[PDB]
RNA sequence: GCGCCGUGGCGCAGUGGAAGCGCGCAGGUCUCAUAAACCUGAUGUCCUCGGAUCGAAACCGAGCGGCGCUACCA
């Protein structure tokens, strides 16, 4: 069986923003599964589901669908969630959505590994997601940091390096657009442009011809932000290297 | 590089471009739902079986690698009653032509005539009429058309302008066409010593007429870009190409090499003496009829303060009539004309919304 | 250059009773919308309501079953073409 | 049920059947497509002959049989006048189709 | 060829598990009836094909169509 909570500790906190997938409607409201915190059952009492009277229940809330929510009453003993949908402020909603997305992404990461090798899920959770969270706040932030520069994976060890490699691969060449508008109208201008390209493309990406004045090259990114540094270099080359030819070039 | 410039005039969809395809292989790309819209372009090698199209005689009789006579070039015009203004333009590069009539449609069809008389007007006197779509007709029909042709080709300047029926679709009889065009469309001498002068009809392109250009010369374009005035553009011949193959120099007959801006511009020697006129003295004559449309209404004489298309060289300019004498009118132009010599021009009027060829003359300075 | 024929969708929308609604989708955004609505209101017995769509599109409401009549009126009062119209429903 | 159920529809009773015999043409009587359904019993209906006309509802169908737009209709033309004419019998959609198939009316308009 | 829309029908939007909105058609429910008001839809996995990874329409390619760049590339 697959279980275990999204965050570090077992039980939710007061005034925690959650996203709730609707299961079934009863009397109090709905016995929803909180997708920001484990799968513990809770309810939205019929007073705090919407800001205004909307009469219809199965169009603004909907069975099977997700709702932007906040946790009101929590009892750290066994398992009760008194929940609200109304108390979520304007804006804020977007943030909540983002958080939910992040959580989902995190969840997606932690299952492939399990599939590849069974072994207790709690242990896996401990060795992948929690220490980072403790250090900062959320696991997605940690993941982002890792992607930017690999150091968070060095902190707590994965069960195998293969998994890490796979993750890296998943994260990974990324195409970045680079458009060159050369102000040429001469017969031997195209050739010149080509020559210029050949001195800049070498030593490291994919140059596409659209027109005689317009040239569109796609630059590869290995670690996402590595593509910006190559683009910059290319730009520099246009201003510094291409001066001997005397061909006027413009960048979008 | 190609020796000569052969034009393929004629009415619309008679297959001009298709005949060019049976002769060279080349298409004008197309326009793909319509038809030829820019002047098409294509070249080819003509050799002969002493003992053709490719150095290969073993196609007929036998092997002895056919002897190369010349390499020619074509200019596929369009056929549509309204592309008149370009076809005119195009003629300025021709050294001769081939009139593609359609075997299965009423002989003097609007544009067929419009063209023909344009030809006899500008000077393109080396003509070959061609009866195209005979692959879809009765063996009687194509001969009776040959009659109406042999009868039109009478009073007119067209003595023995032969008429070679073809099938541009199944490429049949083309070799007798190559023999016509190997007899009648002879390759004109051109003194090179003359002032290097050439016409432009594309650019991404144009034809030389007198002189010769070489890699690395200093050159100018006229009238050039505008301000309202019009100044010449200077540059260096970065390169020379005919067809897909590069050459170091370039001589008349052929076309050489954004959207097509300097259309109707000309290229000459940098530091050369050519007038960039705004106002011009035409000597002139009219047709008695308006041969072109699908109605022959009789040509009204020129009234002053009238707008007329003045087709000069490759260029196509619009202008207003300041003077009206017997055969000398003075015209004021929107866009300047660089007058390289003495010259030929072609004069048109917006008859019924669409423009129409009505008369001609000679530029005068 | 501008496109001469654009898809104007006059749809069947169900209104109070057996009655219907002339709803217009894909409206040309060149003339003043409010003014046109006012004009429409004046000409017929209709009330004009505009439902806004992001980037492109504005749903223009006119209470009632006219269609052809509406088209004729549009033709009469300059702002919209003849070829652009399409009747949607039945 | 006829139109809208009602408390006040059970005091009527309609007897014709869907499986009724189709009525043919007479003298001074011909077929019309309805151009636009007008007010107060009046109706604009273009005839299959080639005249515009002004059609009028005459009794009988005034409450019993409701009508819509673009319907094939029996019109007995006025013998003394011409511009004003009267509707006699409404044709069913199936009936109309059958007529079309037969070729009794000229094939110009669709159901 | 690039970019977005790739549907469960049209017209609008979102990218790593959650059948996204407005209209339309198809059908229901409520009322004596229609409309508003309500739900359910339809090629089951959101271009065609398969894979890395359990998986996904989303990640990757070969392969198509509409337009945001091109101007006919001898
Ligand atoms: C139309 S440009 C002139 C023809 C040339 N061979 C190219 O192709
Ligand atoms: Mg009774």
């Amino acid at each position: 069986t697959s279980h275990c909570r999204f965050y570090e500790n077992k039980y939710p906190e007061i005034d925690d923003i959650v996203m709730v997938n609707v299961q079934q409607i009863a009397e109090m409201g709905a016995y929803v599964k909180l997708l920001e915190y484990d799968n513990i059952e809770g309810m939205i009492l019929l007073s705090e589901l919407s800001r205004r009277r909307i009469r219809s229940i199965q169009k603004l809330i909907r069975v099977g669908k997700n709702d932007v929510a906040v946790v009101l009453r929590v009892d750290k003993e066994k398992g009760y969630i008194d929940l609200s949908k109304r108390r979520v402020s304007s804006e804020d909603i977007i943030k909540c959505e983002e958080k939910y997305q992040k959580s989902k992404t995190v969840h997606s990461i932690l299952r492939y590994c399990a599939e590849k090798f069974q072994i207790p899920l709690e242990e896996l959770y401990k060795t992948i997601a929690w220490p980072l969270s403790r250090k900062f706040g959320h696991a997605y932030e940690a993941f982002k940091l890792s992607i930017i520069d690999e150091t968070v994976w060095e902190g707590i060890e994965p069960p195998s390096k293969d998994v890490l490699d796979e993750l890296k691969n998943y994260i990974s060449a990324v195409k970045i657009r680079a458009d060159v508008e050369v102000s040429c109208f001469s017969y031997e201008g195209i050739d010149a442009i080509k020559d210029a390209l050949k001195s800049a493309e070498d030593m490291s990406v994919k140059v596409k011809l659209v027109a005689a004045p317009l040239y569109v090259l796609t630059t590869q990114a290995l670690d996402k932000q590595k593509g910006i540094e190559q683009l910059e270099s290319a730009i520099e080359k246009i201003t510094e290297v291409i001066t001997k030819y005397g061909g006027v070039c413009n960048i979008t | 590089q190609a020796t000569i410039n052969i034009g393929t005039i004629g009415h619309v969809a008679h297959g001009k471009s298709t005949v060019v395809r049976a002769i060279s292989g080349v298409q004008t790309v197309r326009l793909e739902r319509n038809i030829t819209i820019k002047l098409g372009y294509a070249n080819a090698k003509i050799y002969k079986c002493q003992e053709e199209i490719s150095p290969k005689c073993q196609r007929p009789g036998c092997p002895g690698r056919y002897k190369l006579v010349r390499h020619v070039s074509f200019v596929d015009c369009p056929g549509h009653d309204i592309l008149m203004s370009t076809m005119l333009s195009g003629a300025a590069v021709m050294d001769a032509a081939l009139l593609l009539i359609a075997g299965n449609e009423s002989c003097p069809q609007p544009q067929t005539s419009e063209h023909l008389a344009a030809i006899e007007i500008m000077k393109l006197k080396h003509v070959i009429i061609l009866q195209n779509k005979v692959d879809l007709m009765r063996e009687e029909s194509a001969l009776e058309h040959q009659k109406s042709i042999l009868k039109f080709i009478r009073g007119t300047i067209a003595d023995g302008a032969p008429i070679v029926p073809i099938s541009a679709q199944l490429k049949y009889n083309i070799d007798a066409v190559n023999e016509f065009i190997v007899k009648t469309i002879p390759v004109p001498p051109r003194d090179f010593m003359i002032s290097p002068r050439l016409i432009v009809i594309r650019s991404f392109g144009g034809s030389i007429l007198n002189g010769v250009f070489k890699l690395g010369d200093e050159i100018e374009i006229r009238p050039g870009i505008v301000t309202i005035q019009c100044k010449p553009i200077f540059s260096n011949i970065v390169s020379l190409f005919a067809e897909q193959n590069d050459l170091k120099f370039a001589v008349p007959g052929g076309l050489i090499g954004r959207a097509d801006r300097l259309v109707g511009q000309v290229v000459g020697a940098k530091g050369h003496l050519p007038n960039i006129y705004t106002d011009i003295e035409i000597n002139y004559f009219l047709l008695r009829r308006l041969l072109g449309v699908k109605k022959q209404a009789k040509v009204r004489k020129l009234e002053p303060n009238e707008v007329l298309m003045v087709n000069i060289g490759s260029t196509a300019t619009g202008a207003r009539v300041v003077a009206v004498k017997a055969d000398m009118a003075r015209l004021q132009l929107t866009s300047p004309a660089c007058t390289e010599i003495n010259e030929k021009i072609a004069l048109s009027r917006r008859i019924e919304k669409h423009w129409r060829l009505i008369g001609w003359a000679t530029i005068k300075k | 250059e501008t496109a001469t024929s654009n898809y104007i969708h006059i749809r069947i929308q169900q209104r109070n009773g057996r009655k219907t609604l002339t709803t217009v989708q894909g409206v040309p955004e060149e003339y003043d919308l409010k003014r046109i609505l006012k004009v429409l209101k004046k000409d017929f017995a209709c009330n004009g309501n505009i439902v806004k769509d992001p980037e492109m599109g504005e749903i223009i409401q006119l209470q009632g079953d006219q269609r052809a009549k509406v088209c004729e009126f549009m033709i009469s009062q300059l702002g919209l073409q003849k070829k652009n119209i399409k009747i949607h429903g039945f | 049920n006829t139109k809208g159920g009602k408390k006040g529809r059970r005091g009527k009773n309609d007897s014709d059947g869907p499986k009724r015999e189709l009525i043919y043409k007479e003298e001074g009587q011909e077929y019309a497509q309805i151009t636009k359904m007008l007010g107060n019993g009046r109706v604009e209906a273009s005839c299959f002959d080639g005249n515009k006309r002004m059609a009028h509802i005459r009794g009988k169908l005034r409450k019993k049989v409701w009508m819509g737009q673009g319907d094939i209709i029996l019109v007995s033309l006025r013998d003394f006048q011409d511009d004003q004419c009267d509707v006699v019998h409404k044709y069913n959609l199936d009936e109309a189709r059958t007529l079309k198939n037969q070729g009794e009316l000229p094939e110009n308009a669709k159901i």
